[PDB]
């Protein structure tokens, strides 16, 4: 009943959905061997949108793990609450992509996903009415950025009406971790644009700052990230499953925040986020959330949002307050701040309410955003892509299985195009 | 053997429609499972119908096509009350796309609510009309809302429709696109209702800050004032008054030309029992306290247009002569002025049930209350910002390849903007002096 | 002194002839022993001289399982044991095999119980008929049954209660062809044949019952129920009693036109039973909607040659009148041109009653209507259109002439539908 | 009533029997020692069909057991319910067919003949309404192809009006155990076609395929092997001993499934299979039974049944269930895959129903399907049977029993020509 199925890829992904899989258990209290032992009726009512029911009174993800080697799978497999996915939905190859678009997306890609489209389709129309997909995965690693791309592909021409939601992992330049990243990167941001209804970037610096500067803790993990990232995930499909003043689903806000067909790569943040020596010090009310949702620094992207306009905002909030409050907040906030939203677009914040808050706290905040800033990315981006490309660096191993420089020519153009058009808005007047 | 049906289409109106239900409810003295307690009759029948042996059915059916706000009836203390079969659900929610609403899923759903509204109907032999709420500013109840006006006009035919719409507010708002669906929402409803009242969320906040006394309001107690409102314009037909109007004796009374059915509410007094006790709230005071601009329900003034006409209802202990002095007074003022071809524009119904008070509510328990329903020119404003909020959005075609897609041409936006054209140039002719 | 006899030929006669017994045995307080713990049951049952009571009724078969599941049943002492004929070999889908290689053995030790039953009986009003359409032994025996009992017998009314094929929805793959050449025969020897097709049923079930997984078990109580009200009033004192000759008396314009659908009403679970008054004036209402027919037919797309509705419970003859009224005031409800009223209505006074474990709400009130309509003339087309796919290649043919059957006995019988189709178009167009 | 007889010829078939007998005898609760040891009254009524009342109240198989040397009559008899067969039904030679279809055909089995058709005349003498014959055997066989087609002439001329079944496991060549497999299964199908009224193809291939991806065993045998085709045979005919809502005798399946007299080859599949680590995380309901039902890898044999369209197919429905669902079911199917099924006839799928499941489940089915794709499976055995008879290999030991190359031209020209008649409707349009 318009549930949302799971298809995370590559090392990144499985590394999320290990995550967000036992952040979701957690909230619907759904104990690592699948027996239900919540406290209330409401944690039920609407367990059908992630969940699925087997025999023995037993509660089963549907999430589809496909990934190039095993050893990510198997160690996700031992971990806690390892045992609740299906074991037929782990799908995996023998050799691995090395980091490669053109293995991940040609030569591995081809042979495997028969298997996984297989499995998409079972876990997709067995369901009672379909609400959309959401995959997550990584543009620096080549067998996710390839191989998820071209699920995406074949997922969408199947499914031509569904919602289909992508959370991105985008690699920066100052914390770099592959030196092939421009290549892939481009590539599948050029076959991402085309297809994805909704697509979300996430940067690892921004992570790390968060963690160091609000958080002030001294070693942050890949744990913690992908907590934050758990936590932003399921506050945009909270108010999916739990009744509110004003429900609104992924439909709702990919209409209220796109307005031009292109233009659907937002960045999210959460809020509120204190440290443990100041958790108390601070007062939970919405005029700090939105201060602090709309503080630049807590964004999860190093694109800065002063450098641009915002097209449209929209903010989720969860718990129990007073809309007239809200409302107030979100129109002082617009008035304060007329410079950076652009002006042909009046009352450009949408705001939603859901009764049920996070495990653990009285009030959240879930903030996604679409502004001008974002073409930085890609402008760094496609200039170091140019610079390694100029010089045909690296190009042999790419155009060995089967690409030739066409493609990366047509790549380049629709990137510089992309970003034309996006930063055309960013100086129009009404 | 006077009936009346009530329709609830989306959120809002669902929303609003528990609460006028619990009103009723607890004015008639019934039980929220239905059942008569501890054992004068027929004061129900506008509102319910009886089962032949105890328990009651209200004459409602309940809308959506998401089951969020719907399945929360079915469990909630009121799952006894209704029919299980007129709460009707979808499946996929709208999403604030009035094209959806209207084009690929409102047709699958109204079929069976029609069949809904004959069933309803069909037991009924004296329906003065039907009452439908909406919010304007969301897909569904904007699309949904447009077919079944449509689909009943041309299944019924004189039979009354009264529509308390909910239009967005000038600058508060919730949603962005809620300017596009709101044209072709009015422009449908324009020619298919008979009577339409003004009810933007804004106004209702200030009227609420300023006398209730709360700081933080919440769409609960919003929808208490429309029940209140609703209560106090359906009490003359089930409850005897020394004046009574009927629902039929209102569009023989406000609209002067079939094209001008838009008209705005005030309601008075309002008051927290802090202070509802240190003044007698006498029916000379509480007049004017209706006519007071910034108590009007809807945010518009009516200090920058002429007035056309006026109908007013009272209840509780009120007397007929007092209610003249009252009105003589009123038109003596000159800050109020009527049009020059309407001497006499005051239509007044008294009624002897004074208003029902809810418990754990907000309002106080008095002796006398009025509720206002006005018919004036200034009621144009409303029209041009939000032309001009359409036009903006409109000139370079934002948010339009969400609705082009889903079976709507191009050129619809345009007919409905030459439809607000021409009605606002009819008020303004309307308004003109000879 | 007035009997019915009940002949139930094959696999779905037997399972819906079942239903029908607890129902019968139930109304009239006789135990599934048969003994009793006036002469209301003499329509059905015959006193024994002292004591118990056994059914006018045979059961027909060419497979053990079913007969023999109902000899080891809860009701093994009721029938009496010798009519209850039982073959070795099952006709197995083929009509062929029902009617020329195994029914010329078979009629003429089923006669004999026809004729043992018969002459007990004093004031024979009929026969009653069950079998589903699309079988082997369904149609293979039942029409050879009613070829010999047309000349046994002669002027004896036979009603036939049907199941015809759902348009889409089916467990058989050569249904439509021993559907049709069934067709040849009781459209010349049957004076009342009823729709009855599963998919229908199987609607009413979901919407009205509130049942998500209906079963072969909760539709024969449904027919069931159809049974009893048709001759509630031969066994019950009424305001309006209406026999069985006053059916074909009054719903047959002419003779080739007895093809006829069936609407029961209220049909309604305990949860939502009450929850409304449930009137004399809409139950009416709810026989005519056209979701509430039997038969998976629309009643929009045609004309109404005649109606007759039975009422059973407290109902009063002001309620009727005024009810009758307000349906020729309807402008969706249209009848023939010749025809200025349609309507024949009897009132019975005992109310419906309910089985232990059933599934439908007792109620005071109930109405069941038998209507004749020119719409049905779409169930034979598309049932012709089908036989029409499969024919053009000769499929399944072979089967069929192996055992003893003309190749053009074929011909001949989809001559007769395209015949059948013309006279339904040439009576509905006005004068 | 309505009661079999089961012959069974050469090695291969001989197990397969062995472990049908085993299965059978559980089901109806019957000791190794023939004596009843059940619980229910069900399993006693209708045990007439299989079983044959001695006195002293023990129950023994009307099974003839017949084959060429002593070899694997000595196994059977050691093997568990070997007890139960009968001593006088042990009809066999001393010398042995070696893998030659002219010594299993033309001189050793003249001789013997005699005396294994006395023994069937025997049985099917004495029961009271025969129904029919079923058979197993191997193709590739001596023993298996050359007595066994011979008596079904022998049978068929004398019992012309009962039908015949033959579970025949035709050779694969991927897992070839024989040099000269494609002579005696060329022959067999030649002399089968004009017959045997129906023909169940089976695959040592399939079956090892199965046990390997379904059930995800380590060490398969073929003991298990057999115990997949024995689950099978007993689930045709469940409805003809058990009560159901819509019974189905064997007489029934032949009309459904044969449009054309000579089309009579099918295909099996058993459901539901799970491996025993995964059998929690499933939910068995009327759904997932079709699921599996229709997927490819759970057929029985080497052809892709999605490389042709299906002309009919029956399943089998075991359990307590709703008619509603099956129905809906199996028109649903028929609906969404419009392009795999034969168009020129509406509705080609058959249900049953029967109310008693198999020991240890709820629910179960069998699914026959007649598919045009068998066609592959006589073109690939055809080329190997061009190929060697080109050459004349191996052909002097064959022509020295008294055949001659005319048989085999004629033998391999009636295959091309079912062939040819087989694939004409594949193309044949409405
Ligand atoms: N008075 C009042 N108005 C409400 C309430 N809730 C929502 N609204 C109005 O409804 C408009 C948006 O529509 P929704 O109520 O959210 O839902 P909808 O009308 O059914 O449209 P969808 O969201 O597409 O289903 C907002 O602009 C609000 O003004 C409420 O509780 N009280
Ligand atoms: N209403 C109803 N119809 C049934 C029932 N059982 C079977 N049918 C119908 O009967 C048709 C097929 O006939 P069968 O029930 O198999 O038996 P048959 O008509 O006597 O023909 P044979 O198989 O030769 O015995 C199916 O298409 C069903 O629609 C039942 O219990 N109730
Ligand atoms: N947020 C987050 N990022 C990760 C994690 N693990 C790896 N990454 C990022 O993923 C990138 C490498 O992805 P890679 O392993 O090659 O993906 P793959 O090729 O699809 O397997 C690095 O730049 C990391 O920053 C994790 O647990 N959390
Ligand atoms: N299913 C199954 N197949 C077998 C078994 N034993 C042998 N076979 C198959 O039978 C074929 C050979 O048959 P064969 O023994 O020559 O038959 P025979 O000559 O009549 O005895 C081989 O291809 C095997 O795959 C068994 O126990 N089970
Ligand atoms: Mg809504
Ligand atoms: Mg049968």
């Amino acid at each position: 009943m318009r549930e949302i199925v799971h298809i995370q890829g590559g090392q990144c992904g499985n590394q999320i959905g290990a995550k967000f899989w036992e952040v979701i258990s957690d909230e619907h209290g759904i104990d690592p061997t699948g027996t239900y032992h919540g406290d209330s009726d409401l944690q039920l009512e609407r367990i059908n949108v992630y969940y699925n029911e087997a025999t023995g009174g037993r509660y089963v993800p549907r999430a589809i793990l496909m990934d190039l080697e095993p050893g990510t799978m198997d160690s996700v497999r031992a971990g806690p609450f390892g045992q609740l996915f299906r074991p037929d939905n782990f799908v995996f190859g023998q050799t691995g992509a090395g980091n490669n678009w053109a293995k991940g997306h040609y030569t591995e890609g081809a042979e495997l996903i028969d298997s996984v489209l297989d499995v998409v389709r079972k876990e997709a129309e067995g369901c009672d009415c379909l609400q959309g997909f959401q995959i997550t995965h990584s543009l620096g690693g080549g067998t996710g950025s390839g191989m998820g791309t071209l699920l995406i592909s074949k997922v969408r021409e199947e499914y031509p009406d569904r919602i289909m939601e992508t959370f991105s992992v985008v690699p920066s330049p100052k914390v770099s971790d592959t030196v092939v990243e421009p290549y892939n990167a481009t590539l599948s941001v050029h076959q991402l644009v085309e297809n994805a209804d909704e697509c979300m970037v996430i940067d690892n610096e921004a992570l790390y700052d968060i963690c160091f500067r609000t958080l002030k803790l001294t070693t942050p993990t890949y744990g913690d990230l992908n907590h934050l990232v758990s936590a932003a995930m399921s506050g945009v499909t909270c108010c999916l499953r739990f009744p509110g003043q004003l429900n609104s689903d992924l439909r709702k806000l990919a209409v209220n925040l796109i307005p031009f067909p292109r233009l659907h790569f937002f960045m999210i943040g959460f809020a509120p986020l204190t440290s443990r020596g100041s958790q108390q010090y601070r007062a939970l009310t919405v005029p700090e959330l939105t201060q602090q949702m709309f503080d630049a620094k807590n964004m999860m992207c190093a694109a800065d949002p002063r450098h641009g306009r915002y097209l449209t905002a929209s903010a989720l909030f969860r718990g129990r307050m007073s809309t007239k409050e809200v409302d107030e907040q979100m129109l002082n906030v617009q008035n304060k701040n007329s410079s950076y939203f652009v002006e042909w677009i009046p009352n450009n914040i949408k705001s939603s309410i859901c009764d049920i808050p996070p495990k653990g706290l009285k009030m959240a905040v879930t903030f996604v955003g679409n502004s001008t800033a974002i073409q930085e990315m890609f402008k760094r981006v496609a200039e170091q892509f140019t610079a390694m490309f100029r010089r045909k660096a690296f190009l042999h191993w790419y155009t060995g299985e089967g690409m030739d420089e066409m493609e990366f020519t047509e790549a380049e153009s629709n990137m510089n195009d992309l970003v034309s058009e996006y930063q055309q808005y960013q100086d129009a007047t009404a | 053997m006077r009936e009346v049906i009530s329709i609830h289409v989306g959120q809002g109106g669902i929303q609003v429609g528990n609460a006028c239900w619990e009103l009723f409810c607890l004015e008639h003295g019934i039980q929220p499972d239905g059942q008569m307690p501890s054992d004068g009759d027929d004061a129900f029948n506008t509102f319910f119908s009886e089962t032949g042996a105890g328990k009651h059915v209200p004459r409602a059916v309940f809308l959506d096509l998401e089951p969020t706000v719907i399945d929360e009836v079915r469990t909630g203390t009121y799952r006894q009350l209704f029919h299980p079969e007129q709460l009707i659900s979808g499946k996929e929610d709208a999403a604030n796309n009035f094209a959806r609403g209207h084009y690929t899923i409102g047709k699958e759903i109204v079929d069976l609510c029609l069949d809904r509204i004959r069933k309803l109907a069909d037991n009924c032999t004296g329906l003065q009309g039907f009452l439908v709420f909406n919010s304007v500013g969301g897909g569904t109840g904007s699309g949904l809302g447009s077919l079944l006006l449509e689909r009943l006009s041309v299944d019924y035919g004189k039979k009354s429709k009264l529509g308390f719409t909910i239009y967005p507010s000038p600058q508060v708002s919730t949603a962005v696109v809620e300017p596009y669906n709101s044209i072709l929402s009015t422009h449908s409803l324009l020619e298919h209702t008979d009577v339409a009242v003004m009810l933007d969320n804004e106004a209702i906040y200030d009227i609420c800050r300023r006398n209730l006394d709360i700081e933080r309001p919440t769409y609960t107690n919003l929808n208490r004032l429309i029940a209140q409102v609703i209560s106090s314009l359906t009490a003359s037909l089930r409850f005897d008054g020394a004046l009574n109007v009927d629902i039929t004796e209102f569009q023989t009374n406000l609209v002067p030309y079939p094209r001008i059915h838009f008209m705005l509410s005030s309601y008075a007094p309002i008051i927290s029992a802090e202070k509802a006790y240190h003044e007698q709230l006498s029916v000379a005071e509480i007049t004017n306290s209706a006519f007071e601009p910034a108590n009007m329900m809807a945010k518009c003034d009516p200090r920058h247009g002429k007035y056309m006409a006026c109908s007013m209802m009272y209840r509780g202990d009120v007397v007929p002569k007092d209610v003249n002095a009252s009105i003589a007074t009123i038109k003596t003022k000159r800050t109020i002025q009527f049009v020059d071809w309407c001497p006499t524009g005051f239509k007044v119904g008294i009624n002897y049930q004074p208003p029902t008070v809810v418990p754990g509510g907000d309002l106080a328990k008095v002796m006398r209350a009025v509720c206002m329903i006005s018919n004036s020119t200034a009621i144009a404003e409303v029209f041009s910002r939000l032309d001009h909020k359409f036009d903006l959005m409109y000139a370079k075609r934002a948010f339009v390849h969400w609705y082009v897609g889903e079976g709507m041409e191009e050129g619809e936006f345009s007919e409905a903007r030459e439809d607000l054209a021409a009605l606002e140039k009819d008020y303004e002719e309307v308004g003109i002096e000879t």
